[PDB]
């Protein structure tokens, strides 16, 4: 029941830094690599009294990779895991896809094969990358293409990060987003959307942190991934595997873009006065103010909904809460899907980390849905891309790296076809 | 469970904590909450101390 | 009258790794019945007693 | 003896495992748990918090 | 002599089988470690129907377990009475269907059902006079519904004259766990209407309602529901294992309950079921057993018989009673409520008596109702199916593995003709022929 | 044997039934825990009418508790003899009617009457031979008037040939609790005149007067009034539960009180009723009981029989007595004030004797008299109804529930016809 | 049974501050949130279910929200004694106030704060299971209470509708006041108050000042005493839901037995005995004199004279050592008295409610421990007199168009002023017609 995670770019490996710290603290593995069988899906019993994470951290720039190498977890990671190039893609999809990407792609794929060889019950892959940059967008695209042609139907979960609409950190990022989504549409099995301003709002509102850094965002992402993979790791009353998500959450092969939500996100003090139970945190997992992508599901229809429960949770109260939600009319399900809910319960309560902001919570919910607000997200990105492409701005860089303007167009009509598909499905 | 099975079907701790319906409805770890609160207070103390 | 009072049965460990080690290894933990152990009360020296 | 009528002063029927006035304790049957003001009748609340997972009920 | 084999499919089937084997092991007096330590000689004479004597009073259950993921088998082993099951009877694969009827019926079932057939055939030939097969499983999951139905088809193809029970739970809208429940349920019913000898429809709606209203339990987990189902199965089998004043084997009930081969879907209930704080107030007589037996809220399906007519009925009785009281109660209930019984069959009710009650009781009852109101569940599932199937929803998970739309159309058509036949037999004209 | 099923509706119905079951359980000698601890074998031979044997001398009452609020059931289970009722018999709404006939008769009663009907059917088929049904409720409240009348309709349409008693408390102008008393009372009476077999009229003004003059109590709370009502209810049914020199069941009393099917409204009284201070200064003789039984101030209704004619009457006696004095006293009281009795019905008085008196007493009686002065209260209520309805006051709280203005007009017309025929027979 | 109280406006916040202190003292809850450790569980507990929910371990959060546009009073609450009692997210606070402007708080500022209050109320009601009905506290003289209060009433009616909404507002006093533009605020709030609030009870400050000066002989009273009296009235009218009584009355009975017409819901209020710690010992308190004390205009909490009007309906609250015999006698004596006349329509014009728990006392207050008390809530036509009196002086200042430029600038027009004018005139005419 092993799963290997690939981290592409700076953001991917920072998310991995949070995730692996959480994993090591959760299974009792010390940073040196020794415990003082649930660990089998992330760690491997190597030699005697040693565990090595099943992960490859790949980036084209050394700064962050050897910062990870020099940190506390020197011994935990095998030295051959942390792949590092010599020069950066420099926010250039074409550069990281044709120029520097080709050189480092072969080494990563051979390492992936060795991890897969040990993996006897490999459930699937799950990726981390940010499409705004060059390495996470350019090299990630080629890596997914060759990983798919190597395996074909193996599950590759996408925990990607699209640029946020109003706030962003670059100028050339719409081009990278479009040229990466053209392949993320057809090569990713399940994609989980993750926006930055939404997590900023979540931290400002719920965790009342007025000055949040990327560390809190990565910690929340790690909490989501842990609550998602606890069914693989720890036993519950009613667990679900990776194939469950594809089977019960993907109505059509071209529609895999999942909104993420988690509850309860609470501080230590506000945990004193809120009656923390199962029903109201399920209610809090459906409001747009507690979603990880700034989109309004009120504008769309739910094709399906998934629910992950952890802690002291029984089927009775989750069934009651699902019935209560189905009786509500604030959110509406699509007509062709009359049973758009799927529940899952795990015994293991969520863990806490020293220095973290989340309180010790005895029951938590991780929500993964599928609505059509992603449709307006795509069009909102497309309008900004088309504004830039009308004057042929920054195109000369990509043309110089080796690609031509035909890719830009074909990606534009690919997005247009996707918009039409999402509009037709919601009817 | 569907894939793994570590805790048995009649764990005394699990059965005790699930049978007390009040714990399922509401449950806290007050000492740890106080520890987190003091950790937060110490962090803003250290921040303003660096500023000072 | 909690139902756990009448709970009878012998329990076994759940899923685990393959053993990969035999009982003949010195590092392999084994159950030694002897010495006899802490007998209770007096004149319980010999077994038919 | 006069019997108070109407509603108010929640009694042996309205009381449930999960509400805002009921105490802790392991209960298998609702009606057994529904009588704690008649069974306990004088223990301090701190003791009820102390005896967390214990029967101490009819 | 008379032999019954138990087959468990999927997670739900495995848990129900675990509870059923616990209660049967308690009833027959064997310890959790497998040896006999009972008191009376009545606990030895008829244990061959469920156990094989190995060595020194060791009796191994006559069961074959089934799944596709190790968690269920490990949970079965680790629980109490988990050291009685033979490890060779754990025919098993390790990939997982994943709530997919097609995966458990064509891709994964095709290679594992051969090992299942080896095990079940070695079992069925390990006895002298096989009375029938007994299967418990789900219709919402993938490894219990699809692979279970394929096993049912194969067994019916190999052994045509033997009996076949199916304790199958069906999805219901008030509690829907997964999304592809109608797709699995429709095709599973399409298989059962042609393969199964008789079916007993279960659902968690009625179990939860029974626990909330009758038992008045605070936290009705799956343990209570599995206990109710296990008690139902034990009360079904009780006639074979213990002497009584009137015997009724499974074949006798089937011939006294099935007027036409496709009308083999029964709704079941158990009596008595009362709270511990309320057991003081109630009288303990046979009329109290019968009155709660016929109650609609005691039934274990989400289908009120008041909305239809009783075609036939059967009641299973345990404990020492007087046949007079049983017969007069049946006559009274049959004559008073005259509009709820079909007219072209007088004396719709079959009765039998056993001298051994279940543990903790002195008398009990088990009711089987072949009603025409059961097609309410079939319509209630078919509406969701035809709403979902209208625009090929979730279809690529089935057509991308070998299936075609024609299988779905045939399943829908068969379900529709089944409900139409039940409806016509409900309002069939009483006194004519053509 | 012959079985009586108790039905309670509303707050007043629940409290009255609680006191009634207390006194009945006392009479048959069962303790508040539900176990039999009586002395004589006579107490044990006729307990099937009101109790069902559960196990080891455990007897539960044959009653239904029904209303729309948790607190009444909570208080029922809080007080003494609250642990003798079967929890399954507490059929129970959740939202409340609250002094609204329409709410308890069309909206709230609709989804609750199914469970009440199921419970009463279960409990009726539990026993072999029903004698009749018994109902205690109010004509002023919401969940007692409307829901009670709808239950009456359903149970009369379900069990047509069985008997039925109705102890209904009617509001009095001197003691007015709510504002909507006439609107509820008129429609409840409209249903009751066409469906109920026979009715006993009660009101708190008369009971307060009785506890003022006779019992001489400073604080006559609802406990004393409920005690009087429970004593009357026990006295009516005494012959079924114990042997006697001349028995009289519900039907035997009904046939001797109802010459016309629409005249089934009786005014009630109980005797003896004397204060404890004056308890030792009196003798216990049949004339001393029949002088108080026929007194107008002893009656439990605000309708003076001296303003009308005693159309029929009935008296039920308890205790080992002489039938000679009973007959002589009835004949003498009939002959003396011959102007208060109707002309075309000779021998207006029906009498019955039981030899088992209530606990603490050796001589007791109960009066049920069909008088034509009972329409005075109907006129007194109808005049208020006409005064208020005449320009649609408080109407929106009834029309908005689905009701129409015709329900008021038809109720007024039928009540006017009832009082017209009652005055005609005078 | 649950009831959640929302307090809108600075006056609403102070009234809620008094009310919740009285509630915590009445159920024995310490100001820090948890009940004392020496408390022993037993009969009589769990009564706080309708006001406090149990969270975590040993913490009771009130079923309430304070919402305001200016943060000074909310911050004083967040810093005062009851710091740990209220959940921080419950006390909604704005960034800028409406500044005595219905238009600003109804169209400019309230639009961005109404959504958060509704979001919190939705989850508060979802936590509840037996919600009886809402009740709102506000002062129509100010801006936040009147301006966005109408918006909250609008959206609460849209969201639920059938649930009860009790509007206990604070109208400006006839001769004494604290502001200038309060007639516009009062008229524009009343226009939306007719068709949304199910039952409304008038609260005027001058009447409570007279009650305190005359009866409680406090010659220098502040708002604290007025809020304490309002809280005592609220507790006396919610105790029937809370505690057991011989004959108790619910919140749903008020509409049924006091509202003869859908557009006529304006209830006068009185309370007795309002007695200090010195007069209480000397005079014997009995139901006759306290019932007679809830009838003079000098013991009413709105500056109006019911002697000039007709009592359409009456409701009577009783707490303490009350037996039905003597209250029946008292109401009979009132009915036979001819100094007050009932309308032709309601000959049975009384509704009585008896509760066992006597009213509680608060340290720092003025009232002493009393054996019995009466809370009066009746309806008459003197409301048609106070509304006409406010009419005359609203028209007087609207004739020359004073302060109107503020409302025009915020985004209104002159049409809304005219439609509110006509609605108030129609309500006046209905009030004089019903009394005929
Ligand atoms: N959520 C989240 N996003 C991040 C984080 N770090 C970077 N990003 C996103 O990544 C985008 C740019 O890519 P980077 O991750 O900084 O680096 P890169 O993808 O390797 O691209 P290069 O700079 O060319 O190497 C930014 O627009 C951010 O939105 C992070 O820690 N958390
Ligand atoms: N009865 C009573 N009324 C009060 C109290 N405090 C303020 N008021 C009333 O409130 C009115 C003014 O409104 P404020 O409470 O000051 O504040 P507001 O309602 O939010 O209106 P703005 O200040 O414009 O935002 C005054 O006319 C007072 O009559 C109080 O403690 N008791
Ligand atoms: N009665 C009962 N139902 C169960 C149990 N376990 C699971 N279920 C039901 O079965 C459905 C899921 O079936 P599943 O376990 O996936 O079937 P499988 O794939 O064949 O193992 C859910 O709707 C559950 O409600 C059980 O132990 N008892
Ligand atoms: N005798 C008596 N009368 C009662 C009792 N309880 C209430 N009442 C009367 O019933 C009337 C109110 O009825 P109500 O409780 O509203 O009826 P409900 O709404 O159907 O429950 C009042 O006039 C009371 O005088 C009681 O216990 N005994
Ligand atoms: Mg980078
Ligand atoms: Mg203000």
């Amino acid at each position: 029941r092993e799963v290997i995670s690939i981290h592409i770019g700076q953001a991917g490996i920072q998310v991995g830094n949070a995730c692996w710290e959480l994993y090591c603290l959760e299974h009792g593995i010390q940073p040196d690599g020794q415990m003082p069988d649930a660990f089998n899906t992330f760690f491997s019993e190597t030699g005697a009294g040693k565990h090595v994470p099943r992960c490859i951290f790949l980036d084209l720039e050394p700064t962050v990779v050897d910062e990870v190498r020099t940190g506390t977890y020197r011994q935990l990671f095998h030295p051959e895991q942390l792949i590092s190039g010599k020069e950066d893609a420099a926010n250039n999809f074409a550069r990281g896809h044709y120029t520097i990407g080709k050189e480092i792609v072969d080494l990563a794929l051979d390492r992936i094969r060795k991890l897969a060889d040990n993996c006897t019950g490999l459930q699937g892959f799950l990726v981390f990358n940010a499409v705004g940059g060059g390495t996470g967008s350019g090299l990630g695209s080629l890596l997914l293409e060759r990983l798919s042609v190597d395996y074909g139907k193996k599950s590759k979960l996408g925990f990607t990060v699209y640029p946020s609409p109003q706030v962003s950190t670059a100028v050339v990022e719409p081009y990278n987003s479009v040229l990466s989504t053209h392949s993320l549409l057809e090569h990713t099995d399940v994609a989980v959307m993750l926006d930055n301003e939404a997590i900023y709002d979540i931290c400002r509102r719920s965790l009342d942190i007025e000055r949040p850094t990327y560390t809190n965002l990565n910690r929340l992402i790690a909490q989501v991934i842990s609550s998602l993979t606890a069914s693989l790791r720890f036993d519950g009353a009613l667990n679900v595997d990776i194939t469950e998500f594809q089977t019960n959450l993907v109505p059509y092969p071209r529609i895999h873009f999942m909104l993420s939500s988690y509850a309860p996100i609470i501080s230590a003090e506000k945990a004193y006065h809120e009656q923390l139970s199962v029903a109201e945190i399920t209610n809090a997992a459906f409001e747009p103010a507690s979603m990880m992508v700034k989109c309004d599901p009120r504008h769309g229809k739910y094709m399906a909904c998934c629910l992950m429960y952890r802690g002291d949770v029984v089927p009775k109260d989750v069934n009651a809460s699902v019935a209560t939600i189905k009786t509500k009319r604030t959110i509406q399900f699509v007509d062709w899907c009359p049973t758009g809910f799927k529940c899952g319960i795990n015994y293991q309560p969520p863990t806490v980390v020293p220095g973290g902001d989340l309180a010790k919570v005895q029951r938590a919910v991780c929500m993964i849905s599928n609505s059509t607000a992603i449709g307006e997200i795509f069009s909102r990105l497309d309008h900004k891309f088309d504004l830039m492409y009308a004057k042929r701005a920054f195109v000369h860089w990509y043309v110089g790296e080796g690609m031509e303007e035909g890719e830009f167009s074909e990606a534009r009509e690919d997005l247009a076809a996707l918009e039409k598909d999402f509009e037709e499905v919601g009817a | 469970g569907r894939l793994v099975a570590q805790v048995p079907n009649e764990d005394p701790e699990r059965l005790k904590r699930v049978l007390d319906a009040k714990w399922r409805t509401i449950g806290v770890d007050k000492e740890t909450l106080e520890l987190q609160a003091q950790e937060k207070k110490d962090r803003e103390q250290a921040e303003k101390d660096r500023d000072e | 009258m909690l139902p756990t009072d009448t709970m009878k049965g012998t329990f076994a460990p759940g899923t685990t790794k393959r053993k990969t080690v035999n009982m003949y290894d010195t590092q392999s933990s084994t159950f030694q019945p002897r010495p006899e152990g802490p007998f209770e009360a007096e004149h319980i020296t010999d077994q038919p007693a | 003896t006069t019997v108070a009528g109407g509603k108010g002063a929640r009694g042996e029927i309205t009381r449930r495992p999960g509400e805002s006035g009921n105490p802790y304790g392991v209960s298998v049957f609702v009606d057994e748990y529904g009588k704690w003001g008649s069974a306990i009748q004088g223990m301090p609340l701190t003791e009820t918090r102390a005896r967390m997972q214990t029967k101490y009920f009819p | 002599m008379r032999e019954i084999v138990h087959i468990q499919g999927g997670q739900c089937g495995n848990q129900i089988g675990a509870k059923f084997w616990e209660v049967v092991s308690d009833e027959h007096g064997i310890d959790p470690t497998g040896t006999y330590h009972g008191d009376s000689d009545l606990q030895l004479e008829r244990i061959n129907v469920y156990f094989n004597e190995a060595t020194g009073g060791r009796y191994v259950p006559r069961a074959i377990l089934m799944d596709l993921e190790p968690g269920t088998m490990d949970s079965v082993r680790s629980g109490p009475y988990g050291q009685i099951f033979r490890p060779d009877n754990f025919v098993f694969g390790q990939t997982g269907a994943g709530n997919n009827w097609a995966k458990g019926h064509y891709t994964e079932g095709a290679e594992l059902i051969d090992s299942v057939l080896d095990v079940v055939r070695k079992e069925a030939e390990s006895c002298d006079c096989l009375q029938g097969f007994q299967v418990c499983h789900s219709l919402g999951g993938g490894t219990g519904s699809g692979m279970g139905t394929l096993l049912i088809s194969k067994i019916r193809e190999e052994y045509p004259d033997r009996m076949m029970l199916t304790f199958s739970v069906v999805p219901s809208p008030k509690v829907s766990d997964t999304v592809v429940e109608p797709y699995n349920a429709t095709l599973s019913v399409h298989q059962l209407v042609e393969n199964a000898d008789e079916c007993m429809v279960l659902d968690n709606e009625a179990l939860y309602d029974i626990c909330f209203r009758t038992l008045k339990l605070t936290t009705p987990t799956f343990g209570d529901l599995n206990h109710l189902i296990s008690a139902v199965m034990s009360g079904i089998t009780c006639c074979l294992r213990f002497p009584g004043q009137l015997n009724a084997d499974l074949r006798k009930l089937a011939v006294n309950l099935i007027p036409f081969p496709r009308l083999h879907f029964f709704m079941v209930g158990f009596t008595p079921l009362t709270s511990r704080g309320s057991q003081q107030y109630r009288a303990l007589t046979v009329p109290e057993l019968t009155q709660q037996m016929w109650d609609a809220k005691n039934m274990m399906c989400a289908a009120d018989p008041r909305h239809g007519r009783y075609l036939t009925a059967s009641a299973l009785f345990r404990g020492r009673m007087s046949t007079k009281e049983v017969d007069e109660q049946m006559l009274n209930v049959q004559n008073k409520n005259s509009s709820y019984f079909v007219e072209w069959i007088p004396n719709n009710v079959k009765s039998s008596v056993c001298d051994i009650p279940p543990k903790g009781l002195k008398m009990s009852a088990t009711f089987i109702g072949n009603s025409t109101a059961i097609q309410e569940m079939f319509k209630r599932v078919s509406e969701q199916f035809t709403a979902m199937f209208r625009r090929k929803a979730f279809l690529h998970w089935y057509t991308g593995e070998g299936m075609d739309e024609m299988e779905f159309t045939e399943a829908e058509s068969n379900m529709n003709d089944l409900v139409s036949e039940y409806q016509q037999y409900q309002d069939a004209s009483a006194e004519e022929e053509g």
